[PDB]
RNA sequence: GGAUUUUUGGAGCAGGGAGCCACGCAUCGACCUGGUAUUGCAGUACCUCCAGGAACGGUGC
């Protein structure tokens, strides 16, 4: 597409089902309530998947910034 | 012209083509090894070439030194203490110096990591078996005047001296 | 090499010193006096020279003038000994030559450097008269040794054991001068009267520190006395004498921290697990604390001393305590050895700023004045 | 809103941190700065895996703080108005 | 307020641990915003802070001399000594 | 800071760096930023298995340094 | 200054070589630096860079042909300066491979500066023989051999040799 | 002088394909083409990868941002 | 906002070591004010990588294979 | 800035605050606090009660703080539920 | 005043077993024996090939 950057990208994902790695290989699936500045994120009905496995149903989740690897749309 | 603080202390100081930190003390006419405690163990090795010492002694402990270039000098005798003032002595050239007997080698069986040796050009060179002599009592040299110590000369050191 | 010629220039070598060190206690008898009187009271059998010689720094009839310098020139001599003891050390340890002597006889060199260059590299005193050190030991400097609180031996500082006791007591009721009164405890008090509880450890581990400091401090201060011999009467009186504290009430102490009815029971206990967990547990500090006590006894005077410093100091103004401190540092980094037209300037051209760059980048404030540069001889 | 000022607060208060490195430290706030770095006396400090040392003043970069356990009894809802 | 919490114990000597584990001791002389610290005579110990180990206090003491330390790897300070007069 | 009027003080003398792997160079700082970025020249490298190398010319990031090590030629800023 | 070396055996290593190379050419005077690459082209070679130029003579003419590790080293001077060189220091026939001049009598003669600028495969014209027995006119093939023979007694204790500028 | 922001720049016009190495983690580097990105490096990659070294094993992601935290290195890939 | 002081190294060839012991070299490029770096000819330590963008978050240190 | 606390991510913190309620800390030291967040920040410092702490050792360990502040740097993910009820 | 050089974290976690001695997996590197190719004037990630050897070294889990 013509630039599409971060910002607006993860804007487009808000309403949106999302994964997001966590540096730590943690990965965790759910709606994308929002995100702020700092790229901190806010999921609903999370579920979490650790080796790829779902292993727990978490809910409404805040997850730091420094933490994320990458986001993923699925 | 003595071996001096002082000296040492105006003396060339550079990294060298072999990427080694060494120190030049070339053509003082030094006689005497002494008072190397100021260059306060920060070399790799000292070029003492062409001067006049006498004998190879005289180091305070030095462990960073592993390269001895003593060219064109006289040395006629090598301390007995060596390996307690120089553990890490790998590289020693004594080309061209004065050692005439076999036994006036001895002193260096005591340096464990001495690989690399050069006595070419002391008349110690054509005594009868020079090199399986040099090669039984100092086994841990691997290149000995620029040729490598090969197995069929240990082993035929080892019959000879056995 | 013909021994004899080696053994030969090492008995030379070993006189050359010998005569330096001589030449030495000869221009300044305090060098020796200085030592002697300390050794005095380490090894009582030493024999010391007449008061009369001490006071008035003689030897035989010339009173010497009185002199940094004194322990400078001890650690000189230091050296010198060092040099002296390796020489005995490794000394302890006909035509055939005469024809190689032949060997390059042309040769256009005067050969005067083997005595002279040995005399000269042990003598007193740069170019003529700058520095009493000798070639042999030219990079010697006291300043490496000795603080400026200390004053090469005139005072030992113990203001930076003060903080680390207050940091130890886990309080501030405690003053420099009480810390040194605590100090004054090291045969017995500071055994039986222990300004903490001896099994504590922040206690043990300052005493420890405390304790290498007296004694770096004690042979640093008399570096010519020999060090080894001190330390080995030390740890001999430490081996065979300290049942050595015996009360006729309480028995025999144990530095276990515990009394004894009768030699018997005590010699009975010095096999027990206790005792033999303890002084095998405890025994560097207890050590430690035996040195810290006989190092400090040996140095009464230095004690006293800065007790005494102290008190003046604290006593002083601030202008006073300034001046104080001025000398001492002084003391400290000293050499060892001494030896209205305004327009008219305008007018004239002159006082406006102006550069040479070949002369140190001088300034000229005239241009009749530069101009008067090129002829010069600067 | 700006927390550290509650912690700059804790004078002479006596605590518990856990340090990043898993070090444990009981002692009394001498003072807590804007970086967080935080000063105190009387302190009993276990590093993970030994027995405790005691040191009469320690000081902290705040930064290696994870957390701080504070009195029961501490009132925090004064703490809390500015 | 004071500011002093650093400045009373500049001059003194000083325990610091570092980030790996290290016990550095030296005169503190100076810092700044970040706790970058300058160490006069300053040794390195590893493998003990003696409270007068009975066997020995001292084992890995390596001579460094003057220290500047990096904030970013400092952990925590104590007071080990006083000032040393000089 | 105070420090870093110090480090820059200490340009043109022979200094040792340790980094935050453990790598221990030392040699002639020719330029120190104010990040504590260092340029040095004629080094020994001393790596953490006790081998050493020797390099012409290095540039270390300051924040991947651990510390250094200055003369104490320096050492006679007393006013702070 | 450099002296470039061939006919080396190729099976040293690399450090090794060069650090033996270091050693055995200190002998006569400082070595600047040494370039010695593994590659098909330059394998078995070497450039040994001296701070002197009596030196690099000396090393030439008492060298040529010493065994190292195994096989007869060959020496020659190189045809170009080296970088290093150029670096540190800052006409149109020069180098030049005819030098005549005198300065170098003493019951010298011709076989004796024959042998010696024979040592040279360059060895072309040699002039050495009237009573004179000092004015000498050497035509070395090429300059590498001219400049190897002038570096060799380039102080002739002093004779003077002057290229055919 | 090519300042390592345009270079990105010239990625991201040129539609190569990427490939990022990460911070502190050498077993697994991402793929993708870059669409955008910002002022903290942070990117937008497209028909984005996993890549483990050790297991030669790709794991399939489309639409990525990654945050610029991780970016050790840049390179381009032809495939 | 600083510059790295690395004019002096432009258009020279270094070697880099980064961050998870890994080391790369090629010719400097460019450069900005958080050290991150263009490099061309790059090789992994080999194989070649061509013009690649290193960030100087992950920069230990370089050192230069030319002389400045 | 209230805005960004009170709609934005920290909104979960913001809302755990007003209503009281409790929430799951997962943190870097691979430890769980679960508790009532009485204060917080943009770094996530918090001021906690009635916090319960659990981890791992395999055994399952835990224990009860009832009041403690936690530096923000520490929080890998912070969860709102049905916890509280 | 939480977005690359310091203070709002890239950290976290994994080693005993067998009889003083010895050790799983993956990747890279020189490396050591034989034999064999090349005789080439350079400024260097490394540098012939063929067969055999690794009780070698570094890094990660």
């Amino acid at each position: 597409s013509l630039p599409l950057n971060p910002k607006p990208f993860l804007n487009g994902l808000t309403g949106k089902p999302v994964m997001v790695k966590l540096k730590w290989g943690m990965e965790y699936k759910g709606y994308l309530v929002s995100v702020d500045g700092y790229m901190n994120m806010q999921l609903a009905n999370t579920e979490e998947y650790i080796d790829g496995a779902l292993s727990g149903h978490l809910g409404e989740v805040l997850i730091r910034c420094n933490n994320v690897l990458y986001i993923r749309g699925v | 012209v003595k071996l001096t603080a002082e000296l040492i202390e105006q003396a060339a100081q550079y990294t060298n083509a072999v990427r080694d930190r060494e120190l030049d003390l070339r053509g003082y006419k030094i006689p005497v090894i002494e008072n190397l405690g100021a260059t306060l163990d920060q070399f790799d090795a000292i070029d003492f070439s062409d001067n006049e010492i006498r004998k190879l002694d005289g180091f305070p402990l030095l462990r960073r030194l592993k390269t001895l270039l003593v060219n064109n000098n006289r040395i006629c005798r090598i301390g007995e203490g060596l390996d307690q003032a120089l553990p890490c002595l790998t590289e020693l050239i004594l080309t061209n110096n004065s050692l005439v007997e076999l036994g006036d080698l001895d002193p260096l069986a005591s340096l464990k990591s001495l690989t690399y040796l050069s006595i070419l050009r002391n008349p110690v060179t054509n005594k009868k078996h020079y090199r399986l002599y040099v090669i039984y009592k100092v086994p841990q040299v691997r290149v000995l005047d620029f040729q490598k110590v090969k197995l069929k000369e240990r082993q035929e050191a080892e019959k000879m001296f056995k | 090499e013909t021994i004899l010629e080696q053994q030969r220039r090492y008995h030379e070598e070993k006189e050359r010193l010998m005569d330096v060190m001589a030449k030495e206690m000869l221009t300044k008898k305090s060098t020796l006096r200085d030592q002697i009187n300390s050794d005095h009271r380490t090894r009582a059998m030493q024999d010391r020279y007449m008061e009369v010689s001490g006071n008035l720094r003689d030897l035989y009839d010339d009173k010497d003038g009185l002199r940094a310098e004194f322990y400078n020139r001890l650690k000189q001599i230091k050296e010198f000994h060092r040099k002296h003891p390796n020489e005995i050390c490794v000394p302890m340890s006909l035509k055939a030559r005469e024809n190689p002597s032949e060997e390059a006889q042309n040769l256009v060199e005067f050969t005067d450097e083997e005595g002279y260059g040995r005399y000269l590299d042990l003598h007193d005193c740069i170019n003529l008269k700058a520095s009493e050190k000798l070639d042999y030991i030219t990079y010697l400097s006291i300043f490496d040794q000795l603080f400026d609180i200390p004053k090469e031996r005139k005072n030992a500082e113990y203001k930076r054991y003060l903080e680390m006791l207050l940091e130890y007591l886990q309080d501030y009721t405690d003053r420099v001068k009480p810390l040194q009164d605590q100090n004054e405890l090291f045969f017995e008090k500071k055994w039986e009267n222990g300004t903490f509880p001896g099994w504590p450890k922040e206690t043990s581990s300052a005493l420890t520190h405390a304790g290498a400091h007296l004694d770096l401090s004690a042979f640093s201060s008399w570096e010519e006395l020999a060090s080894l011999g001190l330390d080995r009467l030390k740890s001999a009186l430490l081996a065979l004498g300290l049942g050595t504290l015996e009360e006729r009430a309480q028995r025999l102490f144990s530095t276990k921290s515990l009394e004894s009815l009768d030699t018997s029971l005590f010699a009975k206990n010095p096999k027990s697990k206790g005792t033999k967990r303890d002084t095998e547990r405890n025994k560097d500090i207890a050590f430690l604390e035996a040195q810290i006590y006989e190092y400090v006894e040996i140095l009464g005077e230095q004690r006293h001393l800065t007790h005494e410093n102290v008190q003046r100091k604290q006593a002083r103004t601030g202008e006073e305590r300034e001046e104080e401190e001025e000398e001492q540092i002084s003391e400290s980094e000293s050499e060892d050895e001494e030896n209205i037209p305004y327009w008219l300037y305008k007018l004239h051209g002159l006082n406006i700023n102006y550069n040479c760059e070949i002369c140190g980048n001088y300034t000229y404030r005239g241009p009749k004045a530069f101009q008067r540069h090129f002829a010069e001889w600067r | 809103m700006k927390l550290v000022r509650f912690l700059m607060k804790l004078s002479h208060e006596t605590v518990t941190i856990e340090l990043k490195n898993g070090t444990q430290v009981h002692g009394t706030i001498t003072g807590v700065d804007v970086s967080m770095n935080t000063h105190l006396k009387a302190v009993k400090m276990t590093l993970k895996n030994r027995e405790p040392v005691q040191l009469e003043t320690l000081s902290i970069r705040g930064n290696n703080i994870r957390y701080f356990i504070l009195p029961d009894s501490l009132p925090l809802d004064t703490l809390l108005v500015d | 307020g004071k500011s002093s919490k650093m400045l009373q114990h500049i001059d003194y000597r000083m325990r610091c641990i570092l980030q790996d584990g290290r016990i550095f001791i030296g005169t503190f002389k100076a810092f700044d915003k970040h706790m970058n610290l300058i160490l006069c005579d300053c040794d390195e110990f590893r493998k003990i802070k003696p409270k007068n180990s009975k066997q020995a206090e001292r084992e890995e003491k390596r001579v460094l001399g003057l220290v500047l330390l990096r904030g970013e790897n400092l952990v925590s300070m104590t007071v080990e000594g006083p000032p040393p007069k000089d | 800071g105070v420090p870093i009027k110090v480090l820059h003080e200490a340009e043109g003398h022979i200094v040792t760096c340790e980094t935050n792997t453990g790598e221990v160079y030392r040699g002639k700082l020719i330029e120190a930023e104010d990040n504590m970025n260092c340029q040095m020249s004629n080094i020994t490298v001393t790596y953490r298995d006790g081998r050493v190398a020797q390099l012409e010319q290095v540039y270390i990031r300051g924040s991947k340094i651990r510390f250094l090590i200055l003369p104490d030629m320096l050492k006679n800023m007393l006013k702070s | 200054h450099t002296i470039y070396i061939n006919n080396m055996n190729d099976k040293i290593k690399k450090e090794e070589l060069k650090r033996s190379l270091y050693a055995l050419f200190s002998q006569f005077g400082h070595v600047v630096d040494i370039v010695a690459l593994k590659t098909m082209k330059m394998r078995g070679q070497a450039f040994v860079i001296f701070k002197e130029l009596g030196s690099s003579t000396n090393a030439l003419r008492q060298l040529q042909g010493f065994p190292f590790y195994g096989k007869p080293m060959r020496i020659q001077y190189a045809k170009t300066d080296s970088d290093i060189i150029s670096k540190m220091r800052g006409p149109d026939y020069p180098p030049n491979y005819i030098l005549f001049l005198n300065n170098l009598p003493e019951e010298t003669n011709e076989m004796m500066l024959s042998m010696l600028f024979n040592q040279f495969p360059g060895f072309k014209e040699v002039r050495l023989v009237p009573g004179r027995h000092d004015i000498a006119f050497v035509e070395f093939e090429n300059d590498g051999q001219a400049g190897a023979a002038r570096d060799a007694l380039q102080g002739f204790k002093a004779m003077k040799i002057t290229y055919a500028k | 002088m090519v300042q390592p922001i345009n270079l990105i720049f010239r990625y991201l016009q040129n539609r190569s394909r990427i490939q990022v190495w990460l911070y502190e983690q050498v077993n697994m580097r991402i793929e993708g083409c870059i669409i955008g990105f910002d002022e903290y490096m942070n990117l937008v990659l497209d028909d984005a990868e996993e890549i483990h070294s050790k297991t030669k094993s790709r794991k399939q992601l489309g639409r990525i941002m990654l945050k610029g935290d991780n970016i050790t290195l840049l390179q381009s890939v032809s495939n | 906002a600083h510059p790295p002081e690395l004019k002096k190294f432009m258009d020279k060839k270094l070697s880099l070591k980064l961050n998870g012991g890994r080391h790369v070299q090629g010719i400097l490029r460019g450069f900005d004010p958080f050290m991150n770096l263009v490099i061309d000819e790059c090789v992994e330590m080999q194989n070649n990588i061509g013009m690649v963008v290193i960030r100087g978050n992950s920069i230990i240190m370089l050192e230069a294979l030319e002389r400045v | 800035e209230e805005e960004e606390f009170n709609t934005g991510p920290l909104s979960v913190l913001t809302q755990s605050v007003k209503n009281n309620t409790q929430v799951l800390i997962n943190c870097r030291n691979n430890k769980k606090l679960l508790g009532r967040v009485k204060a917080f920040d943009r770094h996530c410092n918090m001021v906690l009660e009635n916090v319960k702490e659990m981890w791992t050792e395999p055994v399952n360990k835990d224990r009860y703080i009832s009041k403690m502040f936690l530096r923000g740097d520490s929080v890998i993910v912070v969860l709102r539920n049905p916890l509280i009820a």
